[PDB]
RNA sequence: GUAAGUUUAGAUUAUAGCCAAAAGAGGGGCUCUUCUGGAACGGAAAAAACCUUUAAUAGUGAAUAAUUAACAACA
């Protein structure tokens, strides 16, 4: 029996199997075949509707064509009028998708959104929990509101 | 979750902190014209700048505080070393 | 076989960097089912109401007890007789008549 | 000479609830203050009920590929990946054909972290890896 | 502000195209069989 | 407190990569714990300290003064060394600053990831 | 390091704790005296008194704190 040698048991092996990467060189060769034929994809349009993520406000939205997002408070901007969103990380096809790390660039991808209208939230109890709470002591928020409509999504093969 | 990773790699711990997602701007208008600096980053900006100030004159008042010290042993080598007549 | 977790049964994963590496590109066409590894549609030879009506045979005593109706009823779905049982005048007024739809 | 009108006020609240307690202004009047309080501190709790939600529907979809909650998101922070947990709730929901090409490209990741141990740093970062 | 009504909003999003890559569903990962043979089939 | 505690060792220098010579100047504290069910003097420490705030960065000078003054709240405060690879801010440059968690105050942020 | 302090004039209110934890003194568990801390919406099972917790505001965000458990003897 060769030195080192351990006949295999219940304790011999760990639980979990190794596994063997693909050699580097001949990996990033299909890397870069991947990308190619994806630009290709890209170059030919075939795709129909499209999902992006877009980061506004503190939040993440997923937004597609069509979709109403509502943000709770003023952003300045008159109705009606279109504006472009810059925070997107992921962009999805039928099928393919694109990730940003943690951003795509800003050529490859752009999105327009309008602004529908500005309002308030409806009323919002404030009560407090003190000894003889009393009918008269709560307070109401109402906060500030705005509703935005996505308009289009644009993209090119800039990759 | 994963702060220790992102400390590693010397980013901010939480995603929230300081990075360019959250410091830049979030929108701008279709036709171009940029979109007027969040409020909340001046308001971050306006710390920041506070804060340069403060750590460039305590730096001035800290140089001064060791080289005076080299002024007043200056003061009393030459003392130590007097003559007349 | 560069992909990581099995491609045969949802779709093809096909991960790749972009050569700036600010890009990953995911490239999922789907896969179909294989013709030899499905059954043919049965041969030999309909709406659902008939087959409850064929379930719901109506075999002693022309139509039966409520209980027994009920346990008939409850071993069809695998469900509790209490379900089945009806409820008072004052909860079936409380329901809301027009719940929102909206899309 | 208005009492009516404060009696109405309470009502309002009231109308809805059971008993002589909704017609009755010394025990309606106290129960209103209560729901009211109760509603107040439902709008927190609110908040964390749906991420415990949202946390559990992704280890579902997790586990249905064979992977564990807290592997996946290792290896998406180790991959700058800033999607949140909401987000990955709705990607695996609407766009499955997505979410695994997520599992693959965190799990490629994690045998990638596993090579790396195994290594013990003398290889170079992996594809993958790079950061 | 517009006619809508001004009340609890229960979602801010509202969509008219839920799914691109089609709904899940139980039989998705599920892997298929030669024949279609079903489980403890004899055949 | 015995000086011995704050008396360092060759491995501890190693271990901190720390110079004995060129000793640091600036303090880097922030406030991890509550001062709440704590005596008064750590109380008082805190507030003249301005630590009120937890997570809050806090400029101080390495003297003994303050070197006092922090060894009395030294289990309710992380201290990290000011570093500057390229020098102090001008005052062109004073609104570019940027204090990294390596303990690294850049003079100028150019918003691009360091990767 | 930090921003209050001393004096003059007018003037009341308050003047019964509770529990934890230390140091003493009687008993020899208790009985006292002295010092320190506390009053969650989190946690220790429910838990005024122990632990994590700077105020309070909307959000279908994020990072963390305390955190009921623990793995026979031969030389």
């Amino acid at each position: 029996y060769p030195q080192g040698y351990v006949p295999k048991t219940s304790l011999s092996s760990p639980p979990w199997q190794e596994v063997v990467l693909p050699d580097p060189v001949e990996e990033t060769r299909h890397h870069a075949e991947v990308v190619k034929r994806v630009n290709e994809l890209i170059a030919t349009g075939q795709y129909g509707r499209l999902f992006a993520v877009v980061h506004f406000a503190s939040h993440q939205w997923k937004v597609t064509a069509e979709d109403l997002i509502l943000i709770e408070n003023e952003l300045d901007i008159k109705c009606g009028e279109r504006i472009r969103l810059e925070k997107v990380l992921l962009v999805g096809a039928d099928n393919f998708t694109l990730l940003g790390k943690p951003l795509l660039r800003k050529e490859l991808v752009r999105v327009e959104a309008t602004v529908i209208e500005k309002t308030e939230s409806w009323p919002k109890i404030n009560m407090k929990f003190r000894k003889r709470k009393n009918f008269r002591k709560k307070k109401i928020i109402v906060n500030p509101q705005t509703i935005l409509r996505i308009n289009t999504i644009e993209i090119a093969p800039r990759l | 979750a994963g702060g220790q990773w992102r400390l590693q790699q010397g980013l901010a711990a939480n995603p929230s902190g300081y990075g360019p997602l959250t410091e830049l701007p979030d929108w701008s208008f279709a036709d171009g014209r940029p979109a007027p600096p969040m409020k909340g980053q001046l308001r971050r900006k306006a710390q920041r700048e506070k804060l340069a100030r403060r750590v460039v004159l305590l730096t001035q008042e800290m140089d001064a505080g060791i080289q005076a010290w080299k002024l007043r042993q200056q003061k009393l080598q030459e003392e130590r070393k007097k003559e007349h007549d | 076989t560069y992909s990581s977790l099995p491609d045969d049964y949802n779709c093809q994963v096909d991960l790749a960097l972009t050569a700036d590496g600010r890009t990953i590109v995911c490239y999922h066409p789907s896969v179909d089912i294989p013709y030899e590894h499905t059954k043919p549609i049965p041969q030999p030879d309909e709406t659902h109401e008939q087959i409850l009506k064929a379930k719901l045979e109506v075999r002693k005593s022309k139509q039966l007890e409520q209980g027994p109706m009920i346990e008939q009823l409850s071993k069809v779905f695998y469900t509790t007789k209490h379900r089945w049982y009806p409820h008072g005048q004052y909860h079936n007024r409380r329901k809301k008549l027009n719940p929102p739809r909206d899309r | 000479t208005d009492r009516y009108w404060r009696v109405q006020e309470v009502l309002k609240h009231a109308q809805h609830f059971r008993g002589r307690k909704n017609r009755c202004y010394r025990l309606a009047v106290r129960a209103v203050t209560r729901a009211f309080v109760k509603c107040t501190k439902a709008r927190r709790l609110k908040k964390r009920n749906l991420r415990t939600l949202w946390i559990n529907r992704i280890t579902a979809a997790s586990q249905e590929h064979g992977l564990k909650y807290p592997a996946f998101i290792v290896n998406l922070i180790k991959c700058q990946v800033e999607l949140n947990r909401k987000v990955l709730v709705d990607l695996a929901i609407y766009e499955p054909k997505t979410f695994k090409s997520l599992a693959a490209l965190a799990k490629r990741r994690q045998q990638e972290g596993f090579a790396a141990a195994l290594g013990d740093g003398k290889e170079p970062e992996g594809i993958f890896s790079r950061v | 502000q517009s006619g809508l009504d001004v009340i609890r909003i229960r979602k801010p999003f509202h969509t008219d195209n839920p799914s691109i890559q089609g709904q899940w569903h139980p039989f998705t990962n599920k892997r298929t069989a030669l024949h279609g043979l079903r489980p403890r089939e004899l055949r | 407190i015995p000086d011995k505690v704050f008396q360092p060792k060759p491995e501890d220098h190693e271990k901190y990569g720390g110079d004995p010579q060129n000793p640091h100047k600036l303090h880097i504290v922030t406030r991890i714990r509550s001062t709440k069910r704590r005596p008064y003097w750590e109380k008082d420490t805190i507030k003249m300290l301005g630590l009120q705030k937890a997570h809050s960065p806090q400029i101080h000078k390495n003297i003994p003064s303050v070197n006092a003054k922090l060894k009395v709240v030294k289990h309710l405060i992380r201290i990290q060394p000011l570093k500057l690879p390229q020098g102090l801010p001008t005052e062109e440059t004073m609104s570019s600053t940027c204090l990294k968690s390596t303990g690294e105050l850049v003079v100028q942020w150019h918003l691009k990831p360091v990767e």
